[PDB]
């Protein structure tokens, strides 16, 4: 229903929220009030309705066709979350068959052979997933991140994935927001965080830096850095710059991380990288100045563009096959599980806000 | 092929099955002649079956010193994981004395950290199965410096999670 | 902006002096579709989490949850002072006689204003003070302005001391 | 004797400074059958377990395991300083070539030495001194032997309010 005035900074503040399409609205300040300070003239539904706070403002979680789909909704989130800080999720122990099955097995050819050609992040989330059930909140904000829930061996689990589909799974201010948030509702709630990675950088544009990216986006990092309950990456493809570190780093704690043979972990694309590299190199021969060029993108390419370099220095645990991910999620929660780890004492933290 | 997803696997099935077997047929030989067991025969016998989870399985060493360079071995003389003995929880190092006569070095010292820093981190006793000649002395001192943050994690871990030492 | 320097002096120890006057959220459709709703309750929560001594004063306008965001004895504030031209109130007068006298305004459709203009005026003079909160305590006092320097001194004298905790927690969950 | 000083001083809140010049073990298969280490292994463990402000001053020599257990940032040192005359190294230039260079001394039976010895004064003057250890940040510097006084003042000024703790436990089981 209405939620006008002040009221809304106290669902604002809750960790979930879950609005009805078409029944329910959120704002600050009504139509009638902007109309005549700003002479916009906007209706209540576009202002502040479901659809608009679930996939324009980031406020809200999820948006149900119905009361009956919202309750069941927050059933579930409440299915995956403890009574309270003080005990782990609630948790229905049940050991996994270990073999790699036909559906395993998919997975070591999920990723096409074109860096280009996208593929559904969600099938991979799903394949390690039990009964390849995902709970996924806020679907239709910043839907180059993936956030939700799900449960290994019965034990609830957070996940965070870059979708390739959207934006080439790019990070940017609203993916950032998004995620960081989750992040952080999983670890206060000891809910171990499951990351699967394919970034090649942040969305470039003026406007992602005007709105505030570099404080905006350093919220994930610090979500990530924060957070002592278990943490398991897989870098299913791309894994450039910066976005390499957000992703659930081990440089930012990150517990055990794992890299398909598909993936390319490196400080920029290969381009970039031998336009400076080599820049003097290829400044000389102007005759035949590409081919001269695109040669050393490739040997950069075949030669760094990969997650062996990473693995040499254990920033990856190890290169695994995609089809053993399932394997290596199972048995590295199972030891995880008892993870003990704590921050400096403080009243809190400052993050960036 | 190379470009492609499935060449990619291939690739790295070739990978393990370098570093699955990074010392060479003599050195093995010379070991099993001493009747000494591998690094990774000796893992074999203390892990459940299954349970082992290596680490680590494809880091080099970063040397230049004394053309060390001139062979960068997968796993760097140790073998690397966690996993269980009669079900419980553990972690555990296997020196490879069959690569560079098992001589500790800095990525080698930097394994044998990272499966400390998980035994205590989750809570888990640290079998330390050791086979090393000494220090790789072409390291020089990098090598006196992973002795010293080993002996700090087990001073720290002391009292605190078991650890005990197979010296085979 | 606020709630960042808030945490900060919060994180150490540095106590908070807040000075209101705000009639209330700038209206406008971006700032909705930008996310007010979560980017404006990150300084509630600043607030209502610090734990350093927090001496309010209002000097004028104080309207709806804008009141409650600044500092609000509400939120946990330890001191809060009005001066005379504090004007604590739900809404804006305007905006309330429309409501409460919606049915007696809509009677003659001749005379339609100056009965509601009269209304407004009434309104403002009973409701736009500080009054009302002092008599509930949501203030602690009615101060002459002349006096907010030796309030705000003698208090952090007094709450120098203050010791406070929230509950046991890992880290709070404040909006992003 | 070294190992139950450092952890009386670190029971009880003293700084320890540390003054290095070690070549090694004393040789001797009495030390070994004695127990030298378990014995021995005792000071690292002192200095390992120490939270008390540590700063170390390597004169001269420090070769192999001595210069771990001589109180050595690996084992949690705050501030190391090396003087120019300080030799840290693996091992003695004498041992690490007679390894190192173990196959190209091996040829010409002739002119045996004079190619090792030549070896050995090459390895020396390369790597027996602390620039090694300096440029992987194993020392915080190399200082002149004169501002060694200058140094331990202002290091214990700063690592005074040194606060580090252990991981819980009851006690450790330091050897026996
Ligand atoms: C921090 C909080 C903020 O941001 S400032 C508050 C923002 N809230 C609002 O503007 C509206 C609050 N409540 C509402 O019901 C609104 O939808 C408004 C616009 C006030 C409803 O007005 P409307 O129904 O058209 O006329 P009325 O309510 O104007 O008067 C007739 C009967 O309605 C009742 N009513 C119920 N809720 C309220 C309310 N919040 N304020 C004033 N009156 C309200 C009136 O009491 C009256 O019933 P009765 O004669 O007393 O039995
Ligand atoms: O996203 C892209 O592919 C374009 C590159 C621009 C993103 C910048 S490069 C420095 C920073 N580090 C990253 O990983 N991404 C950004
Ligand atoms: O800021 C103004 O003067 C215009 C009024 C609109 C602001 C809205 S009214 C409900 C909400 N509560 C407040 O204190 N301010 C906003
Ligand atoms: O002390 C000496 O000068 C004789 C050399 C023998 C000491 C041994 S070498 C291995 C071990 N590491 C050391 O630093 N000292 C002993």
């Amino acid at each position: 229903g209405p939620c006008a005035g002040g009221a809304v900074y106290s669902p604002a503040i809750t960790d979930f929220t879950v609005m009805v399409d078409q029944t329910s609205h959120m704002f600050i300040t009504g139509p009638d009030v902007i109309k005549t300070v700003t002479g916009e003239d906007v209706g209540f539904e576009e202002l502040g309705g479901a659809r608009t706070h679930n996939s324009t403002s980031g406020v809200a979680h999820h948006m149900a066709g119905d009361e009956k789909d919202a309750v069941e909704y927050v059933k579930q989130l409440l299915s995956y979350l403890p009574s309270n800080n003080l005990s782990e999720p609630p948790a229905f122990p049940e050991e996994a068959d270990l073999a790699v099955t036909d559906e395993d097995a998919e997975l070591d050819t999920i990723v096409p052979d074109s860096a280009n050609q996208p593929y559904d992040m969600h099938s991979v989330i799903e394949h390690v997933l039990d009964d390849a059930e995902f709970f996924e909140t806020q679907p239709l904000f910043a839907p180059n991140i993936l956030t939700g829930f799900g449960r290994v061996e019965g034990r609830p689990v957070g996940i965070v994935a870059n979708q390739p589909m959207q934006f080439a799974g790019c990070l940017d201010i609203t993916a950032s927001e998004k995620a960081a948030r989750f992040v952080r509702t999983c670890d206060a709630f000891n809910v171990p965080v499951l990351t699967f990675v394919d970034v090649p950088g942040f969305l470039p544009g003026v406007d992602q830096e005007h709105d505030g990216i570099i404080r905006r986006g350093a919220k994930l990092i610090f979500a990530y850095a924060e957070a002592t309950v278990p943490l398991i990456t897989v870098i299913t493809r791309k894994a450039f710059g910066g976005a390499y570190d957000v992703m659930g780093s081990k440089h930012l704690g990150a517990d055990l991380n794992l890299a398909w043979p598909t993936a390319q972990i490196a400080v920029m694309g290969a381009q970039g990288a031998v336009n400076i590299l080599h820049r003097r190199t290829i400044a000389d021969a102007g005759d035949d100045a590409e081919a001269t060029r695109a040669r050393l993108i490739q040997e950069y390419e075949d030669a760094l563009l990969n997650p062996y370099t990473a693995a040499e220095r254990g920033y990856v645990d190890a290169v695994i096959m995609p089809s053993d991910t399932r394997r290596h999620i199972v048995r590295g929660l199972r030891q995880l599980r008892t993870k003990r780890e704590s921050l400096p004492p403080k009243k809190h933290g400052n993050i960036p806000l | 092929d190379i470009h492609t997803t499935a060449g990619k696997l291939a690739d790295l099935r070739r990978r393990i099955e370098e570093a699955t077997h990074a010392g060479s047929a003599r050195a093995v030989e010379k070991q099993h002649a001493k009747g000494k067991l591998t690094a990774r025969e000796r893992i074999d016998l203390l892990l459940d079956e299954g349970s082992f989870v290596e680490l680590d399985e494809f880091a080099r060493h970063r040397s230049t010193n004394f053309g060390l360079d001139a062979n960068r071995p997968y796993g760097d003389g140790v073998v690397t994981g966690y996993g269980t003995v009669d079900g419980r929880p553990v972690a555990v190092f296997s020196q490879d004395f069959t690569v560079f006569g098992g001589a500790l070095g800095e990525v080698y010292g930097q394994k044998i950290v990272k499966v400390m820093d998980f035994a205590l981190k989750t809570g888990c006793p640290v079998v330390g199965i050791n086979d090393s000649g000494g220090a790789r002395i072409q390291e020089g001192v990098a090598s006196l410096g992973a002795y010293g943050e080993i002996f700090r994690r087990n001073t720290h871990a002391s009292g605190v999670i078991p650890q005990i030492s197979l010296v085979v």
